RNA sequence: AUACUUACCUUAAGAUAUCAGAGGAGAGUCCUACUGAUCAAACAUGCGCUUCCAAUAGUAGAAGGACGUUAAGCAUUUAUCAUUGAACUAUAAUUGUUCAUUGAAGUCAUUGAUGCAAACUCCUUGGUCACACACACAUACGGCGCGGAAGGCGUG
RNA sequence: UGGUAUGUUC
């Protein structure tokens, strides 16, 4: 259905982040609201332009296909997503 | 107000037959100006009275179907 | 008719109808016939050749293929004669069907 | 009536692949995906007769010491422009599309 | 599939920017599951200034960004 | 479906809605706030030794070590031990957790105290402060402490607290020293300091 | 009032136009058929590198690809 | 840095001090302005001019399709096969086995046992009415016995009420099977 | 690099292995993957930007090449904007070693299973 | 769907005289109650008549300067009404059931018990045992404290903070049915 | 932990490798602890196979780096436009030269950026293993030790 | 035929 990758994404709600956009642009700030479709929503964001100046917008929305990558927290190293035999507890009828 | 979604703003933009600028992609597209008289899901626009002007002598090209993924802008001149 | 609510495992042979008489009667006409199609592609490769298969993706099979493209710098045109082909229908911009 | 499934019957087959890019890879196919996610191993890649960007995409793939030879590459399906067969096999006994034969007994 | 959380412009002036540099600084109306804009009131910024009507709708496949203009 | 990694806890069908409100509750703050804890304290306190490697030692390095001298070996009792490497855990936490906080509290009376040091009229990031205030949904939240709040405003003057003498100040705090190094301060002070 | 579809039934045994992306390709010749992904069947098609004409093609399949937009005169 | 808006508290925090912001240098592809595929492709009018001429002198005939001619051969089987069902189908007043009375008292058996005996059967017709005349169906090919039966009895409505009973009770219990009764579809 | 990756290994079999992966532009990012999905979207962990200027592209066109490299750890890179994958150096621990630490791990799951079977009694 | 093209196809053929039944007038008007209640537990189902936006724009640009037509807003007042019947019958039935909760036989007895011991010095032990009933009756109403919504005849509490409360009067039950009170007040006022 | 209120939601389907033949079920479909062949996975197992596994008879060295130093190393290149005033080269929105009032944004970086080149230091990895400090080879090298890491092929 | 989260009393 969703995949591991967009769970992850969602899992790292409320951190800084890094992005870089498809034209050169790198942006960095706390992560709003991610969601299944990668349109991520920063907070205190500082923004490189491909001609290389640094700007800072307050609260930035970008989509999702126009995202290089996203830089997340080292602590996101070890993560329950990882684990490849994982038991599911009886799940409902 | 109140919220106006896209399709229902394309609708009424319909409706009120407002003179249109309608952009294309970069430097090789040209600016159309005409007037809207249908479209679909896919955003494939039907516009009619079509005047080609370049990115900064327009010349007339009748009725056009315009395409989906080449629409970038549209806006009442 | 939306696509969804159509039907279940029968849209192949809608697919098929739209094949014998759609868009593709001359993708159709080229693998029964077998005469030589040009393909003009998105970086100026042009290709003549003979086509062997058809998909939804338009992800074509060519046999014999005389391939040709032009050099600008000064103009020079260079070709190479490749046995078989397997085509992706992203590159392909047009196809002319010669009688 | 995909014809990733006409290459998903060429496996051990020593292909060529040129990309959108530009560049021309020599190999033997070991897997594809439904998708067209392919791999190859026993790989030599070369940009001919430019574009700089390729040049860096063929440099900054380790293995260089312009023919590149690497040992094991996987290949996006967007990225494939075209892939050139050898002649030696038999495109109508590959071709014999066993899951549209049973989509027309079916009918 | 999921509808784009854009709420919180619903009154605000919102910086959308178009592939490199055409910046339509407008007042967001509406929006789809398609991020496609609705702007009252555009505005064209260049590095001057055009404008763009009373209302325009603006394609969500060469929608990069937003910048939020107004405090929220 | 949704299933939640962290509290182990299923769902109906994916709804944002529903799953946005699963990260906000307090079970699943509590949950993801332990386990983030608990697997940083593993990947630190987990010590991967290098594996050992051991040649044959040269003839001389041997007449050379084996003659100079043999050193004490010191070692501690079990509990000995335990009571040290937990006193070392307390004290590494709490220097993880601590900060030095005197540039706050020297300059409480400087009349740009409210625009700067105050966390709550600062300009990049006190919006963030004003966004999220944890709205205390509970009563209890809310009734259980009952001191003041004491929220200094962006628009005290100058005028107010013209003297900072007169409006009783505290007296800074001593530079703390090491209480395992206590026993060498000098016990004779310089000048004679009453109270 | 209209939509594509039937004014692109109503298109087919028509001098149509259709441009490309590139603005160096521009066929014009009588359609005959379209599907649902709009894809472009012409016969005696023309070619048009940015106005001037360099001779007649016939039966050709335009993709929907590199389409710019089709045009009735 | 220093205050944050989350949710977590002071010691989750200092645990997620996060990595040092990214070292920028130039970038080194066209920007997204600049970003296009090629222009001025030159029309396909050229090649079936001069370079048809020379690629139809190379190669005048073309390789044969097996796979087409497969596919060809198996359509035109089935077509052939649909037409002799058809023939043998298309080709119940021109049958002597079938020249018995009217179809209002004649009820039909099906599925019956290929062992049976038209005693059995008669004695099974003849309990809810009386019976004018019994004929198994058999093949023309070989005499086996196909499980088919057509008995006509001397009422109406004594037929069709055991032909009622008879299939309404799910099949006859003829011996061996279970073989329902209906009308003769005649 | 005398690694001899594997002749008939996919991306469940490449797991935790030091790839190095191409993309449309060239900048290619070295590290471990630790997931993927159908769109082959790639997290990275100790992952290395690297780069090449457009002044040592001269001398690269037909020696020392001097590359510019970025570090960026943990990140999570999307499946569009790439363009190929190899795999460039095997990773700490071998395969029985993984084997081992999967039957642990295996073990160790049944073992919660079993906790919560008995708190929910 | 799984598609967001087949979603933005449902909407074109969704969104593209005209007095029929097949128009649903509570709609037409404005704020049908069968779309107000879609999703939540107080659900009625689906509603018979179909639901348009062209026809919704063709109603507000006839509102805007051509015409009105009351008929339909006659409907709509008529929906109103015997929806608005239906809840004060359920408020109603909610106001008896906590009539019988604070009624019980066994709560009735103890209470009972409690101020057949309640009867200067006199007048002191009276005051204590009608504080003893007192704080009696509040321990047995704090057992479940549980108020009644004036306006959408739900269930409230008096300790609880005004957060809560807060949260509780954003849903669609409490927005729709204010919003369906606001109207048939404004219907009441215009047919009075 | 029990009991109750409230806010949101209540589900895209079909299937689990392929080919040929025989039998059963009322041209088409299903099943066979039915039979032969191909392929996939798992566990074992062997191929004088392919690659690698760091001195100790010393104070070294192989692979990958330093987001380390010398190093502000050496050689180059840039660090805003317009109106007007006192002269002015002058096809420009006076561009060029000296000085200034004013007008819009106005990366930090010039100890900056690119190229070139050497030395020193420090990090992660190993079989730092068992015998010996030894006279072999045109069919070029007795690959006929105990293993480990990666891979190929073959068998059950 | 249910799930997630939250607030009171024992």
């Amino acid at each position: 259905m969703n995949g591991i990758p967009v769970k992850l994404l969602n899992e790292a709600q409320g951190h800084i982040v890094s992005l870089e956009l498809t034209t050169g642009a790198t942006y960095r700030g706390k992560l709003v609201e991610s969601e299944d479709s990668m349109n991520v929503q920063l907070r205190d964001v500082i923004a490189t332009e491909p001609q290389g100046a640094v700007t800072h917008m307050d609260q930035i929305f970008v989509r999702g296909s126009q995202i290089k990558f996203i830089v997340v927290p080292d602590l996101l190293k070890n993560a329950p997503l990882f684990k490849k035999n994982s038991s599911r507890p009886m799940p409902p009828i | 107000k109140a919220m106006v979604p896209p399709i229902n703003c394309i609708f009424n933009f319909l409706q009120q037959q407002t003179p249109v600028t309608i952009w294309l992609f970069e430097q090789i597209g040209i600016r159309i100006k005409g007037k809207i008289v249908g479209f679909d899901e896919f955003m494939n626009v039907v516009i009619d009275e079509a005047v080609e002007i370049p990115v900064n002598k327009g010349t007339p090209l009748g009725k056009i179907l315009l395409k989906g993924d080449n629409i970038t802008l549209i806006t009442s001149a | 008719r939306p696509k969804h609510e159509l039907s279940r495992a029968e849209l192949e042979e809608l697919e098929e109808f739209e094949f014998k008489h759609g868009p593709m009667s001359l993708i159709n006409d080229a693998m029964v016939t077998r005469t030589p199609v040009i393909i003009s592609l998105r970086n100026n490769h042009k290709i003549i050749a003979r086509v062997k298969a058809f998909d939804r993706h338009c992800n074509m099979v060519l046999e014999n293929v005389k391939e040709l493209w032009t050099e600008k710098k000064n103009v020079i045109n260079r070709e190479r004669f490749i046995s078989k082909l397997f085509l992706r229908g992203d590159s392909v911009i047009v196809v002319l069907k010669t009688p | 009536m995909k014809l990733v499934n006409f290459l998903k019957k060429l496996r051990n087959e020593q292909v060529t692949i040129e990309l959108k890019n530009g560049t021309t890879v020599w190999g033997t196919l070991q897997s594809v995906s439904p998708q067209m996610n392919a791999i190859l191993t026993d790989v030599k890649l070369t940009l001919p007769q430019s574009n700089g960007i390729a040049m860096a995409s063929l440099y900054l793939t380790g293995g260089q010491q312009n023919i590149a030879s690497l040992q094991y590459i996987n290949i996006r399906g967007n990225t494939i422009r075209q892939i050139i067969l050898p002649d030696s096999l038999n495109l109508d006994s590959l071709l014999v599309d066993q899951k549209q034969l049973n989509s027309l007994r079916r009918s | 599939v999921s509808t784009p959380e854009l709420k919180k412009y619903m009154d605000k002036k919102i910086l959308l920017n178009i592939n490199g540099s055409r910046k339509v600084a407008g007042i967001l109306r509406g929006y789809d599951i398609f991020l496609n804009v609705v702007l009252d009131d555009a505005m064209e910024i260049n590095g001057n200034n055009h404008q763009l009507g009373l209302q325009t709708v603006i394609r969500g496949n060469s929608i990069i960004s937003l910048e939020a203009l107004d405090a929220i | 479906r949704y299933y939640c990694e962290y509290c182990h806890s299923y769902l109906t069908h994916d709804t944002l809605s529903v799953r946005k409100s699963h990260l906000v509750g307090k079970n699943h703050l509590r949950i993801t706030a332990d386990y983030y804890r608990n697997k940083a304290r593993d990947i630190i306190n987990k010590h991967n030794h290098k594996r050992r490697h051991i040649g044959k030692r040269g003839r001389k390095e041997r007449e050379n070590s084996s003659q100079n001298e043999t050193l004490k070996v010191t070692c501690l009792s079990n509990k000995e031990k335990r009571h040290i490497m937990h006193v070392k855990k307390m004290n590494q936490k709490e220097l993880a957790q601590t900060s030095i906080d005197t540039l706050k509290l020297l300059y409480d009376g400087s009349p740009g105290y409210s625009k700067v040091f105050v966390d709550a009229n600062r300009f990049d990031i006190g919006d963030l402060v004003k966004a999220s205030k944890l709205p205390q949904r509970a009563n209890e939240k809310s009734a259980h402490h009952s001191f003041k709040q004491t929220s200094r405003s962006r628009d005290e003057t100058c005028e107010s607290n013209p003297f900072p003498r007169l409006n009783n100040p505290k007296k800074l705090e001593p530079p703390k020293i090491l209480s395992q190094w206590s026993n060498t301060i000098p016990k004779t002070s310089i000048f004679y300091s009453v109270d | 009032p209209v939509n594509p579809k039937p004014f692109l039934k109503g298109l087919v045994n028509h001098r149509v136009g259709v441009k490309l992306k590139f603005n160096s390709t521009e066929y014009r010749g009588t359609l005959v058929s379209t599907d649902n992904y709009f894809n472009l069947q012409l016969n005696e098609a023309e070619e048009f590198v940015a106005g001037v004409s360099h001779g007649t093609l016939g039966e050709i399949f335009i993709r929907c690809n590199n389409v710019l937009y089709i045009r009735e005169l | 840095m220093n205050y944050n808006l989350s949710k977590y508290p002071d010691d989750v925090s200092r645990l997620f001090k996060p990595r040092p912001p990214l070292s920028y240098k130039r970038p080194t592809d066209y920007p997204y302005a600049k970003r296009q595929t090629n222009p001025n492709i030159t029309g396909v009018a050229n090649l079936l001019s001069t370079s048809l001429k020379h690629y139809m002198e190379e190669f005048p005939e073309g390789s044969p399709n097996n796979h087409l001619q497969r596919y060809e051969d198996i359509k035109l089987s089935k077509i052939k096969n649909a037409q002799l069902l058809d023939r043998r189908l298309q080709n119940p007043n021109v049958d002597p086995h079938i020249k018995d009375t009217d179809p209002y008292r004649t009820i039909f058996i099906g599925r019956l046992p290929y062992d049976l005996d038209e005693i059995e059967l008669q004695k099974y017709f003849v309990k809810f009415g009386e019976i004018e005349k019994i004929r198994i169906v058999k093949d023309k090919i070989t005499q086996k016995s196909k499980g088919y039966a057509f008995i006509v009895f001397k009422d109406p409505i004594s037929s069709k009420m055991a032909f009622k009973e008879i299939g309404v009770h799910r099949g006859i219990q003829i011996k061996d099977r279970i073989c329902i009764v209906d009308i003769e579809r005649g | 690099s005398k690694i001899q990756v594997a002749h008939s290994s996919r991306l469940a079999n490449l797991i935790d292995y030091k790839l190095r992966v191409l993309t449309q532009d060239g900048r290619v990012y070295i590290g471990q993957l630790m997931a993927f999905d159908k769109h082959m979207n790639l997290v990275l962990n100790e992952c290395i930007e690297e780069r090449v200027p457009k002044t040592q592209l001269d001398k690269l066109r037909p020696l020392n090449i001097k590359v510019e490299k970025r570090v960026l750890g943990l990140t999570i890179l999307r499946g569009e904007q790439i363009l190929s994958t190899v795999v460039e150096d095997k990773p700490l621990l071998s395969k029985k070693e993984r084997l081992v630490r999967d039957k642990k791990e295996k073990k160790q799951a049944q073992k919660q299973t079993k906790l919560r079977k008995e708190k929910e009694k | 769907m799984s598609t967001p093209a087949a979603e933005q196809r449902k909407l074109v053929e969704q969104l593209m005289g005209l007095h029929d039944p097949k128009i649903c007038k509570s709609y037409l008007v404005g704020e049908c109650p069968y779309d107000l209640f879609q999703g939540t537990k107080q659900s009625l189902g689906k509603c018979p008549q179909m639901h348009l936006t062209k026809h919704k724009i063709q109603y507000e640009r006839e509102v805007k300067q051509g015409k009105t037509f009351p008929e339909f807003e006659r409907e709509y007042l008529a929906i109103l009404s015997r929806f608005v019947n239906e809840c004060n019958g359920q408020i109603s039935v909610a106001l008896q059931n906590l009539k019988h909760t604070a009624e019980e036989r066994m709560k009735i007895q103890q209470v009972t018990e409690e101020l057949d011991v309640l009867d200067l010095i006199s007048k002191r032990k009276e005051v204590a045992k009608r504080v003893r009933n007192i704080t009696e009756n509040v321990g047995q109403s704090a057992q479940q404290k549980l108020q009644v919504c004036e306006v959408c005849g739900a269930y409230l509490s008096r300790l609880d903070t005004d957060r809560r409360l807060a949260d509780h009067f954003l849903g669609k039950i409490h927005l729709g049915y204010v919003k369906m009170r606001e109207d048939y007040d404004r219907l009441m006022k215009n047919n009075r």
